Formats: structure tokens, C-alpha cells, sequence
């Protein structure tokens, strides 16, 4: 979906905040790393951040 | 996979929701009781209802 | 003594240039201080000197129009908000000017009924 099944990863991964924070940490950089308008990053920096967490979070 | 059939109420919502989220990813179930919820509407619509005057019945 | 730019003198053209309400404390206070000394020397009677020392200790008003003499009067006999009356009440700077600043970037429009949209998302 766009964002919905993401209610479990954070929910079940030790300290939630903590998660966030890293997740940003992704975020920030994993926009940052590429300022070449890579359309992968055409969408918001987080949401990727998330997801590729997500689907590595198996 | 679990049919319930009684009447509905407030509470059995209330609980209901619970028992869902209690075992289902928040959003996954938080999203529930929304389509069927807005369907509360459209039904209720269809049944439709309203006062009368002597709606104000007096025993 | 607090810096000037912050008690500042304000600008409305026309001659109604508001100024402030603690610089006038000062206004007092400096005068009560200088004029006095300017007795000393001439060493005239304490009736005009030792009596002023109270009009000098009266600087207490600067620190509080309000504890302990009758307060001094403002444009409307107000307790001229003392320098110790800026960050004191819930409406006195302090928390409301920090714990509760107003702040920018956001919206404030009437929330009329609009159940058409879903819940996890609002309608801007």
C-alpha cells in the first residue's frame, strides 16, 4: 500500500522511538547521499527509508 | 475467521475493535471499522429514520 | 539596568511615540539619585536630603511597583508593570514566552463537518 502495514515493523522491533530515530538516520543520509534527483528518491526520503528497512526487516 | 451475528451495540463495537487490534497490527485494524463504519451511514441512510413529533411518545 | 533596544521606545508616527514602562522607572530612579547627590555637596538640610534618601530607597518601586509602597500610577494608575512584572504571571512572558511561545508555520481554519475523507489522513 502506500503506508499501512508499516504499523507492525516499528511496533515489533525493541525501542520504537529508537527505531524512528535511526530511521531518520537513514533518511537524512539516504536522501543526502544522492542529490542527483535520482527518481528512486523522487518520493519522500523517509518512506523509502522505511520500506527498505521494512523489507529488510524480515 | 469468525462470524458474529447478534445484534450490534455501541459496546460490541467497542470491544470489537478491541479484539481485532488486540491481535492485529494497529493500522491494519485501526483502518477497519471505517469502510463498514462509513457503511453505517449509508445504510442507516437507507433505513432512514427520524423523529416524529409524538415520537415523543408518552406511556 | 536592562539594555535599551529591548524596553525599547516604539514607533507610531504622529507624535504618539509610546516609549516604554521601565525606562520611566528609571526616569525616576536616576533623577532621585542624581538630584540627590546634587544635594549632598551643598550639604543643605537633610530635610531635603535625608528625606530624599527615602525617595531614593523608593527605587523599590522600580523593582516592583507593587509590593510595599502603594504602587505608582500608570497611564491608567496601573501597577506599571514592574521590570519584575514581565516574566511573572502565566500571561507574563516567562513560560508563555518560552514554554508556550506562539510560533509559526501552520493553519487555523474552521473545522466544519467533512467525513468524506478517510481517518489516517486529514483534508487540507
Amino acid at each position: 500500500q502506500i503506508m499501512h502495514r508499516a504499523e507492525d515493523l516499528i511496533s515489533a522491533a525493541s525501542n520504537r522511538y529508537r527505531i524512528t530515530v535511526q530511521v531518520a538516520n537513514r533518511a537524512k543520509r539516504r536522501r543526502y547521499e544522492e542529490f542527483e534527483s535520482a527518481e528512486d528518491a523522487m518520493m519522500k526520503p523517509v518512506l523509502r527509508a522505511i520500506i527498505e528497512m521494512s523489507d529488510e526487516l524480515t | 475467521m469468525i462470524f458474529r451475528n447478534r445484534v450490534v451495540d455501541k459496546g460490541q463495537l467497542r470491544n470489537l475493535i478491541s479484539w481485532a487490534f488486540t491481535h492485529y497490527g494497529t493500522a491494519r485494524t485501526a483502518v477497519m471499522a471505517d469502510k463498514l463504519k462509513d457503511l453505517g451511514f449509508r445504510y442507516a441512510t437507507r433505513a432512514g429514520v427520524s423523529i416524529s413529533v409524538d415520537d415523543l411518545m408518552v406511556p | 539596568v536592562i539594555p535599551p533596544d529591548l524596553r525599547p521606545m516604539v514607533q507610531l508616527d504622529g507624535g504618539r511615540f509610546a516609549t516604554s514602562d521601565l525606562n520611566d522607572l528609571y526616569r525616576r530612579v536616576i533623577n532621585r539619585n542624581n538630584r540627590l547627590a546634587r544635594l549632598q555637596e551643598i550639604l543643605a538640610p537633610e530635610i531635603i536630603v535625608r528625606n530624599e534618601k527615602r525617595m531614593l530607597q523608593e527605587v523599590d518601586a522600580l523593582i516592583d511597583n507593587g509590593r510595599r509602597g502603594r504602587t505608582v500610577v500608570g497611564a491608567n494608575n496601573r501597577p506599571l508593570k514592574s521590570l519584575s512584572d514581565i516574566i511573572e504571571g502565566k500571561q507574563g512572558r516567562f513560560r508563555q514566552n518560552l514554554l508556550g511561545k506562539r510560533v509559526d508555520y501552520s493553519g487555523r481554519s474552521v473545522i466544519v463537518v467533512g467525513p468524506k475523507l478517510k481517518i489516517h489522513q486529514c483534508g487540507l
